[PDB]
């Protein structure tokens, strides 16, 4: 058995310009 | 001061799908001048534009990819008009 | 492209603890309009959550529930940020 697992966890932001 | 005299709305502001742009509007007249900025927190990147229009007037549309709870805001000078963030769920495509 | 010109820094960007909120912030006010992403790898989910004021800073913090190495990830656009990622070495409380 030789397989890495990991808990990914994600958070996102996006904005704009003026 | 500014912030509060603003006013939005829009589908967008209320639910949205994965893939498909959400509407909404922005209505400033009342408010001071200066700059009004929007973003959206969640899941998954958001692709923003934005359109000032002749009316003194702004339309939004936004997409995200990914299922789950997001959050809209529309700030006026770096704070939230009345309602931001809009606490805003997205759901799979049909 | 612009990720080049975005810093980050802080506590939470170097060791944190398990159940402890971990904080750390970025600048972003050199880069313009665009995307954030926060990625924490490792042993266990992490809750995260931006923090943006009316200063205009941007802070991050995290809670992991378990110790190990894990990994904080802070992409603009896509592309990595200066030092990104992080080891972050998660202790026991």
């Amino acid at each position: 058995p030789l397989e890495k697992a990991s808990v990914v966890s994600k958070l996102f932001f996006s904005w704009t310009a003026p | 001061g500014g912030a509060h005299k603003v006013r939005a709305g829009g589908p967008g502001l209320e639910r949205a799908e994965a893939g498909v742009p959400a509407e909404f509007s922005i209505w400033t007249r009342e408010a001071g001048a200066g700059g009004l900025a929007i973003a959206v927190e969640g899941p998954s990147k958001a692709e923003i534009s934005f359109e000032d229009r002749k009316d003194g007037s702004c339309g939004v549309a936004y997409v995200v990819q990914e299922p789950g709870d997001y959050e809209v805001s529309v700030k006026f000078n770096e704070e939230h008009i009345p309602d931001s963030p809009f606490v805003v769920p997205v759901a799979s495509p049909s």
